[PDB]
């Protein structure tokens, strides 16, 4: 019967440490405050926005402050091709003389990180050349922060509170952010490209002392009434132009050149001005266009469920397309940045989906009504749900036996003596598609190899001009625009599409099984994360929803492991440039050991020793961090409570038996963690212990050989 | 009536019973009267001794007692074994049984609570009450 | 970058350090 | 949990004349005693090992570890006193321990005997 | 303290009340014949949710349904 | 030639495979007696791969650079002995047997230890469903067609809702 | 001259505060 | 025990393959499979695939042949007791054959 927690009444009477452990878990889990009602929650959420808002903005202003005053940007703009970029100082008392002699690296005197978030190529590109022009966004975020966050106050104060029908109104929103957050934006950020990013790339600087006064093009605004567009097709950069100066420097704001700039290896400026003129268009012409709609408006978790669907989708084509397309000066060329960037984004891509899913279950137990939902799109997944499961079962079923099966036959010939022996399919529909996108490195001579057809010529309007530069690019094995692929390809290819079937099975199935089953009919009255139903009917452990979501992390993490694994061996020979070592030995498993993990881990594992100890420490302590608190993860997943439960009763007995401490006593009586709260008390160390394993060990490998 | 005090049996030991949970709130005693001198396991340690009694064990929860008295009924087929819950670091004397005679055989007298006069194929989905003060199950 | 120019970000972070602590305080509120 | 040193008369007089099972003392002054006692000792563990033990140095560093515990101390020893004393609930014994009663001046009792007590062992190893 | 609910698809045999460890459950009579039985719950602040009492009932797609509530100290079973 | 694969009778790295396998065997060959069991073993072990090679080679294969023979499936008719014809002929004898299980247990579930004949599966019916299964791909379109090869979802069980 | 105060503050002293608020936030009733 | 120890001596098992040694350097690779194939069992538990057969015997009774033989998981100490026995199938062979090969090249 203690005040605490405030949003769980029920918790608050709990006289056990339970009560702290949930009430951090059902905290911001507003739609179980005690006395709650829908309009309140609505208002609730929008300040809670804000928070987050500002937050992103002050970590965008620490990414700022930090560069500003401790990093080296100035520096860096001069020449980039040989200068580490700096995080930030190192202020950690407990360090020694040879560790501050370690980390006293980059050129600089005093111990600090070398930065691998590639936010100085990003500036770069943006325009920014100073360390005093970074110290202006920082302090701008602070004040946005501060807006945001006063905003979120005062939405939620009597005379600002909005009404419930203003939040509800689904159509409105839709429209009001393609032509504003969308529309607006991007048309704009064409404009920032054309005003500031392409002068102070052509040698000419442009700040807010002069931006009023300095055109972005000679005679510009008397051809933009009159029609005539074309004059911005005015000369270019040419292929000798040296990037941030004007040896070589053109006059165009909007270009097609196609490929990429031949210095940097990275896309034209005047090409990415005009992709976001162009689809800023499109947003804000959709922008003014406005049975389930009167479902997805009133489910939060759907509409939610929905946005990380979106931005699932989204996050993982951010990895697939930077890598492949480069678009900041001399960001394909740090490739421990190339590294960092392409992996923690794909880990994020698979936590949305993940979680797309989780919400989509929870939706299904508190919002989805069986009778305001009928003969509609949603209930005739449930018609013949059994049946969607059950094949799906089969195609992971029917992948993994093949996959891991053609692994282990080129393994055990191969250990035999005889490597000729092995399965390797070419990826043929893959060498295809290439060959139709006009790498001519396959020869199948169709489709843009074909030197003839009406794709690579377009006789309608004489358009196809990006293909000069794209034809250049995509034969020259010089960047990873369409990488060459082979056996090893093809088999990872389809272990993903294991991974990729395997992780959506548990994930749907646990959305469609959260309402019930036959062992458990009436699952949907316990909520959605409950323990399980008890050893009877044969025994029910990990039959909720929560717990099928909880499974799926596993796998998802193996999922994107995976692609991430993928990913960075077949870089590290075109970094290298020999591929050969990788070609062959990726179509077995031995060769990942080998070739992959042990091989690559040489530096990493001997940041310090006996002998001394070097710039790799800290990635070495992670690496062994890591590996400890995976560990430690097993622990909760394979002990169960009731153990635990008896053993922590031995000791409430000896404490109150022991004097000079009997004396004292605690507040809260002592239990263990629960069965749902082990499952992911265990998963979040397992999966921060994955995670920090494999940023400690990719970052290391890296940054050491280049 | 507990009728306290009652000879407790010979038992001498259990680090594992009644710590500092029993003096401010909570505890028990069941009685009973032993139809022999015996010694029979305890929910703490196991040995202590049954009386002829007047038999009686303070204990600690109410878990504690009903698996001590199943013993009674299975090793011993003593059918006497009236559970309490103490005076005034205690809340309700004498639970078991409530009614005068088994809660296995049918008394009436005793109130159908908790008693639903639906199925649970019939069960509601929280939509119809959502946002609502009811519970998915409540009657 | 200088030495004053640290403490007037310093100074101007009190903006977002007044507000918090009443948005948070309103949002239990 | 009846034999043997939880009976004996060995201990029953060590535990009951120490100062937390002592009749007589005051919170003041029970608080000192136990507070002088813990305090002690505190300093021998970092003038010997530290993060720098061959200085000067070592033993004015080594001391001033020693009250950095202690300044943690008074306020696990007043956290103890916010807690399981809010509105200063009694019980069924309300001794110092069971109730407060005197806590107010037991968080500093510490205060006075442990930091007293660190500046008391300061000039035997480094002095004298 | 855990709810305990008993539906009306009981059949009487007495099986949950005797499956019960700590005594939450009772048979009262039933009124739609004078002659069946169903069981009753007078002492739900002593149910910890074991589940032994569902477990308990032979009928496909039991009577009585526990559902786990706010904890208390008789439900969480602690000795302290 | 389908993705720049040069075959194999002209791979040149394919070749050195087998100068490299004997050539680690005639180190194990030169150290022993040449007429014990090793050089028996070691003149085995030559020619075993010898003919694998002499397999390949005149296969008409498509190796790599390097030097180990691939596999193409887009199935064309130049290279249907990749995957096509080893392939329906996992699929002729995978019907086999499931025309076996598909056949033992509608007669068998009806008996009156319809689960015994799982365990202690009788002799007879077995055997029947080995010759059963042969005439597994000309006997489900008359199933499929009247629809015994699937149900009503009146008869199945699906769980609630 | 100014991480080598700050760090211990943010740190150290920070939490040994907003701990202690968030001590007698959790423990106390009504 | 990483580094001097344990990246050190896992090399003689993974530069085998081709040689008289190389079921050594099968078997390393052959139980660090089934030690994780432990975790399949460990760390989940019944009534997920017990409410997942429910899928799978609907493919075999949407085809009417769902056996007379309930198709049924395991149970509970089951999935504990395969998920251990697996797990100590692993990391014994996966040192059995770890420790094999290195003493007998080094040693
Ligand atoms: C929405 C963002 C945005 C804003 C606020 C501006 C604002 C301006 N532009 Mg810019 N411009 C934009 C988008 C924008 N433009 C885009 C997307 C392009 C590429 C097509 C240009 C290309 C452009 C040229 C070539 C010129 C301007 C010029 C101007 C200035 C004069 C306009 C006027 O008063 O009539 C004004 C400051 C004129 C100027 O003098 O710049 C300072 C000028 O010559 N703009
Ligand atoms: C032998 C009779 C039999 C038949 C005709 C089927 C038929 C089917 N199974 Mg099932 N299944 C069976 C037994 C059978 N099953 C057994 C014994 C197991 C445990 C290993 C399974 C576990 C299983 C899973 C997990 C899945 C299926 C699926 C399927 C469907 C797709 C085909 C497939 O890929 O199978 C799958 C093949 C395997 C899993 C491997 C082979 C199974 C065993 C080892 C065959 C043993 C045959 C036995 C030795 C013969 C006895 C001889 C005697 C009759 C004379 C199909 C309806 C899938 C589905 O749901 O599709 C929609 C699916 O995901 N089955
Ligand atoms: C290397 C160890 C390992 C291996 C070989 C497998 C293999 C498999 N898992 Mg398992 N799993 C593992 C670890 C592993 N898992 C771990 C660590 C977890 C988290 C506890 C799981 C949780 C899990 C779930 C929830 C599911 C699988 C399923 C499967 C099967 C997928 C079908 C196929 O690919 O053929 C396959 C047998 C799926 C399955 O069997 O569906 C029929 C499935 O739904 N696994
Ligand atoms: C059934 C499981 C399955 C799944 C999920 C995938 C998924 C994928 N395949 Mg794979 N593939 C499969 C089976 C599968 N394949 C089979 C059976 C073969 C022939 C051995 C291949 C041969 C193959 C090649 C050569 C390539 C891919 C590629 C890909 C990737 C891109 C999509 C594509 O090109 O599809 C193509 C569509 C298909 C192959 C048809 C779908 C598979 C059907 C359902 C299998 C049925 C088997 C059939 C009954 C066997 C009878 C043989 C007989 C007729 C002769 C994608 C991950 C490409 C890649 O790696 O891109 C990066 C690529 O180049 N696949
Ligand atoms: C299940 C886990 C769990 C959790 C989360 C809690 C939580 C709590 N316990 Mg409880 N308790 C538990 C189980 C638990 N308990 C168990 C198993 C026992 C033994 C039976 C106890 C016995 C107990 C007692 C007697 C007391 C608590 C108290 C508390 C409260 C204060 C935290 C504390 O005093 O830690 C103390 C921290 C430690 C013991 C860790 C050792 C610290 C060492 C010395 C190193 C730290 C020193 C270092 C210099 C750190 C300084 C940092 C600074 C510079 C920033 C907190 C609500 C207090 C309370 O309720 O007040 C009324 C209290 O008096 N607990
Ligand atoms: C758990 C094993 C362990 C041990 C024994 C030590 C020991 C030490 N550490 Mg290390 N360290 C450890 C693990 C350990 N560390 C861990 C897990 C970390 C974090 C990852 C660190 C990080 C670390 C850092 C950064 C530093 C140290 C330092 C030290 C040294 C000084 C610490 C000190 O003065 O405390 C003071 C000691 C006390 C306050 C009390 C000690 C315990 C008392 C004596 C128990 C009394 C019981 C009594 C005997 C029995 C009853 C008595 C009876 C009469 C009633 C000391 C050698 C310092 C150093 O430089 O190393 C040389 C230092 O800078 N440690
Ligand atoms: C928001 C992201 C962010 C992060 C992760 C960091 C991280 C760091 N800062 Mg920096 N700092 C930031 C923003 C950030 N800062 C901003 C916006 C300013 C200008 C006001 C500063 C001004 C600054 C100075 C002067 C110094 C540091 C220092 C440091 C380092 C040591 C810790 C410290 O003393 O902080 C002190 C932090 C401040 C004085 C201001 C922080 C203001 C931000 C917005 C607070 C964000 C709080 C965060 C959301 C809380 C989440 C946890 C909580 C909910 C439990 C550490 C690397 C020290 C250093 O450089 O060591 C080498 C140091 O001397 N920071
Ligand atoms: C993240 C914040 C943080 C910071 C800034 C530090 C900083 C320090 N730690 Mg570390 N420590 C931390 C977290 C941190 N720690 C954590 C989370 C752990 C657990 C893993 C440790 C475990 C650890 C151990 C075991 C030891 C340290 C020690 C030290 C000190 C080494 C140098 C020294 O004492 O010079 C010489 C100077 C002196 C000896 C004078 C000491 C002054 C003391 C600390 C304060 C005196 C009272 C002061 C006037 C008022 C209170 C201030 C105080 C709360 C900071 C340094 C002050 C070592 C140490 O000396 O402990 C005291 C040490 O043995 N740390
Ligand atoms: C041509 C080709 C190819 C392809 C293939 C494919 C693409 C296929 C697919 C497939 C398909 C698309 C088909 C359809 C199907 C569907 C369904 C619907 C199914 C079902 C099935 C069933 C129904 C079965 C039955 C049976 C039998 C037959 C026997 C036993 C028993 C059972 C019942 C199981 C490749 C490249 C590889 C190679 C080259 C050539
Ligand atoms: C996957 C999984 C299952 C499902 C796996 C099961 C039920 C085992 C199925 C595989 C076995 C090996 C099938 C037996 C194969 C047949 C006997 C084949 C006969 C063919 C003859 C030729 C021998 C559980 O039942 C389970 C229970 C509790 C915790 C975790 C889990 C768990 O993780
Ligand atoms: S404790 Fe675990 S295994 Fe036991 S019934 Fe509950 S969920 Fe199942
Ligand atoms: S357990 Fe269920 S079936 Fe048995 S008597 Fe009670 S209500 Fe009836
Ligand atoms: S929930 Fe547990 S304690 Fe309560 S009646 Fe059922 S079995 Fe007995």
């Amino acid at each position: 019967g203690t005040k605490f927690p405030k949003a769980s009444q029920a918790l608050a009477q709990d006289p056990t440490t339970r009560r702290i452990w949930y009430g951090i878990a059902t905290a911001n889990d507003f739609e179980t405050n005690d006395g709650i009602t829908e309009e309140n929650l609505y208002q609730k959420i929008f300040a809670s926005h804000f928070g987050h808002l500002a937050i992103i903005f002050l970590w965008t202003s620490g990414n700022l402050f930090h560069v500003a005053w401790q990093g080296n940007f100035e520096q860096w703009v001069k020449d980039p091709l040989n200068t580490r970029p700096i995080a930030h100082a190192i202020s950690d008392p407990h360090f020694g003389q040879r560790a501050i002699e370690a980390f006293s690296q980059a050129g600089a005197s005093s111990p600090v990180n070398i930065s691998y978030s590639g936010v100085y190529q990003w500036w770069y590109t943006q325009g920014m050349r100073t360390n005093e022009e970074l110290y202006n966004g920082a302090i701008f975020l602070l004040i946005l922060s501060a807006l945001s966050l006063f905003a979120g106050w005062l939405h939620l104060q009597p005379k600002f509170r909005p009404n419930l029908s203003w939040f509800k109104n689904a159509e409105s929103r839709l429209n009001h952010h393609l032509g504003g957050l969308f529309g607006t934006s991007s048309l704009a950020w064409t404009g920032h490209i054309v005003h500031v990013a392409i002068p102070e790339s052509r040698g000419q600087h442009v700040g807010w002392d002069n931006f009023l006064q300095v055109a972005p093009h000679p005679a510009g605004l008397q051809p933009f009434f009159t029609g005539n567009w074309g004059v911005y097709t005015e000369n270019p950069d040419t292929a000798n132009h040296v990037f941030g100066s004007s040896d070589g420097a053109g006059t165009a704001i909007l270009t097609f050149l196609g490929g990429f700039h031949p210095q940097t290896q990275s896309l034209w400026l005047t090409d990415i001005a005009h992709h976001h003129l162009a689809i800023a268009v499109l947003f804000i012409v959709a922008g003014h266009m406005y049975g389930l709609y009167d479902t997805v408006n009133n489910s939060l978790h759907f509409q939610l469920g929905l946005a990380l669907a979106a931005l699932g989708v989204i996050t993982s084509l951010v990895a697939q397309h930077m890598y492949s397309i480069p678009p900041y000066a001399y960001l394909a060329r740090d490739f421990t940045t190339q590294a960092a960037l392409y992996t923690h984004h794909q880990y994020i891509a698979g936590f949305l989906m993940v979680g797309a899913f989780a919400h989509g279950a929870i939706f299904l137990v508190r919002d989805y009504d069986a009778e305001q939902n009928k003969n509609n799109v949603l209930a005739r997944i449930i018609d013949h749900k059994e049946a969607i499961i059950s094949h799906l079962s089969w195609v992971s079923l029917f992948l993994g036996f093949h996959t891991l099966g053609l692994y282990v036959h080129n393994d055990v010939v191969q250990a035999f003596g005889t490597p000729e022996k092995q399965i390797l399919i070419e990826p043929v529909f893959a060498q295809w598609i290439q060959s139709v996108h006009g790498k001519s490195l396959y020869g199948f001579e169709v489709l843009l190899n074909n030197a003839d057809s009406i794709t690579r010529v377009a006789p309608g309007s004489a358009q196809p001009i990006w293909l000069p530069g794209w034809l250049d690019a995509i034969n020259s094995g010089n960047n990873s625009l369409f990488l060459t692929i082979g056996p090893g390809d093809f088999l990872v290819h389809h272990a993903i599409a294991l991974g990729l079937h395997t992780t959506t099975l548990i994930l749907v199935k646990g959305a469609l099984d959260a309402r019930g089953s036959k062992l458990m009919p009436d699952k949907k009255d316990f909520g959605y994360s409950f323990p399980c139903d008890g050893p009877g009917r044969g025994g029910t452990c990990d039959i909720s929803a929560w717990d099928a979501f909880y499974l799926a992390v596993f796998w998802m993490l193996n999922t994107i492991g995976w692609t991430t694994f993928y990913w960075h061996w077949k870089h590290l020979g075109v970094w290298q440039g020999n591929v050969a070592q990788f070609n062959e030995s990726s179509t077995y498993l031995m060769g990942w050991f080998r070739d992959y993990l042990w091989l690559n881990s040489s530096q990493l594992i001997n940041g310090y020793n006996p002998f001394g100890m070097n710039n790799l420490s800290v990635w070495a302590w992670m690496f062994l961090f890591g590996h400890l608190i995976w560990a430690t993860g097993f622990m909760f997943l394979i002990s169960w409570r009731g153990y635990w439960q008896e053993l922590i009763e031995t000791l409430v007995w000896a404490h109150e038996r022991t004097p000079l401490a009997n004396l004292v006593r605690w507040k809260d009586k002592p239990v263990a963690l629960s069965i749902v709260q082990a499952r992911l008390v265990g998963l979040a160390h397992f999966a921060v212990g994955y995670i920090v394993t494999y940023a400690a060990f990719l970052i290391a490998s890296t940054a050491s050989k280049f | 009536t507990l009728n306290l005090n009652a000879p407790t049996p010979i038992f001498g030991g259990s680090t594992g019973g009644l710590l500092r949970k029993a003096e401010v709130e909570e505890f028990y005693s069941i009685t009973w009267t032993g139809k022999s001198e015996t010694v029979f396991e305890l929910p703490t340690g196991g040995a202590a001794i049954m009386r002829a009694g007047e038999n009686l064990l303070r204990l600690a929860r109410k878990e504690q007692c009903i698996a001590l008295g199943a013993q009674l009924k299975d090793k011993f087929k003593i059918t006497d074994y009236k559970i309490y819950r103490v005076y005034p670091s205690g809340e309700v004397q004498f639970l078991h049984p409530k009614d005068g005679v088994f809660p296995e055989k049918v008394n009436p007298g005793r109130v159908a609570v908790g008693s639903n006069k639906r199925r649970i194929g019939q069960n509601p989905d929280p939509a119809k009450l959502k946002f609502k003060g009811q519970e998915t199950f409540d009657s | 970058l200088a030495d004053g120019q640290i403490f007037t970000a310093l100074a101007v972070a009190l903006v977002p350090g007044i507000l918090a602590l009443r948005l948070a305080l309103e949002l239990y509120k | 949990l009846s034999t043997p040193i939880s009976n004996s008369s060995a201990v029953n007089g060590l535990l009951a004349n120490l100062p937390a099972y002592r009749k007589g003392l005051t919170p003041r002054l029970r608080g000192l005693e136990i507070g002088m006692a813990h305090g002690y000792f505190l300093t021998g563990p970092f003038v010997e090992l530290g993060p720098l033990r061959n200085t000067d140095g070592g033993i004015l560093y080594g001391s001033l570890s020693a009250v950095g515990l202690v300044v943690i101390l008074t306020a696990c020893l007043a956290l103890y006193g916010k807690a399981n004393f809010s509105g200063s609930s009694k019980s069924k014994d309300a001794t110092l321990w069971e109730s407060g009663e005197g806590w107010s001046d037991f968080v500093s009792g510490w205060l006075i005997g442990g930091a007293g007590s660190v500046g008391f062992a300061y000039l035997l190893l480094q002095y004298i | 303290a855990h709810t305990v609910k008993i539906y009306d698809t009981c059949i009487g045999c007495t099986q949950c009340v005797r499956a019960c460890p700590t005594d939450v459950l009772e048979m009262v009579p039933w009124d739609g014949c004078r002659a069946n039985q169903i069981a009753s719950a007078p002492r739900t602040e002593d149910c910890v949710g074991c589940k032994r009492c569902e477990s308990a009932c032979p009928t496909d797609f039991l009577s009585i349904r526990v559902y786990l509530g706010a904890e208390t100290t008789r439900s969480m079973g602690l000795g302290y | 030639d389908v993705a720049g694969l040069i075959p194999c009778s002209q791979s040149d790295a394919f070749e050195r495979r087998l100068k490299n396998t004997t050539q680690r065997l005639e180190n194990r060959l030169k150290k022993y007696e040449p007429g014990s069991a090793p050089a028996e073993a070691l003149q085995k072990q030559i020619d075993k791969t010898q003919q694998r090679f002499d397999k390949y080679r005149n296969s008409g294969l498509l190796c790599g650079a390097d030097g180990l023979p691939h596999l193409i499936t887009d199935g064309r008719w130049s290279h249907a002995g990749e995957f096509t014809i080893p392939g329906l002929l996992f699929l002729y004898i995978a019907g086999f047997i499931g025309w076996s299980g598909r056949s033992y247990l509608q007669a068998v579930a009806a008996s009156d230890n319809s689960t015994e004949k799982e365990i202690i599966i009788d002799i007879p019916v077995a055997l029947q469903s080995v010759s059963k299964g042969f005439v597994w791909p000309l006997a489900a379109l008359q199933e499929f067609s009247s629809g015994k090869l699937t149900a009503r979802d009146e008869e199945i069980t699906i769980s609630p809702r | 001259n100014l991480p080598s105060i700050l760090v211990p503050m943010v740190g150290i002293v920070l939490p040994a505060i907003v701990m202690a608020l968030l001590f007698v936030y959790i423990e106390t009733d009504e | 025990w990483l580094r001097d120890f344990l990246w050190a001596q896992a090399s003689q098992v993974i530069q085998s393959y081709g040689s008289a040694l190389s079921a050594y350097g099968l078997m390393f690779l052959g139980a660090h499979f089934i030690w994780a194939f432990s975790l399949m069992f460990l760390f989940s538990g019944r009534g997920y695939w017990q409410e997942l057969i429910e899928s799978i015997v609907w493919a075999h009774n949407k085809l009417k042949f769902a056996p007379s033989i309930q198709p049924r998981a395991l149970s509970i100490t089951q999935g504990r007791a395969v998920g251990v026995a697996h797990y100590l199938l692993g990391g014994i062979a996966t040192t059995w054959s770890f420790f094999h090969a290195r003493i007998i090249s080094v040693g």
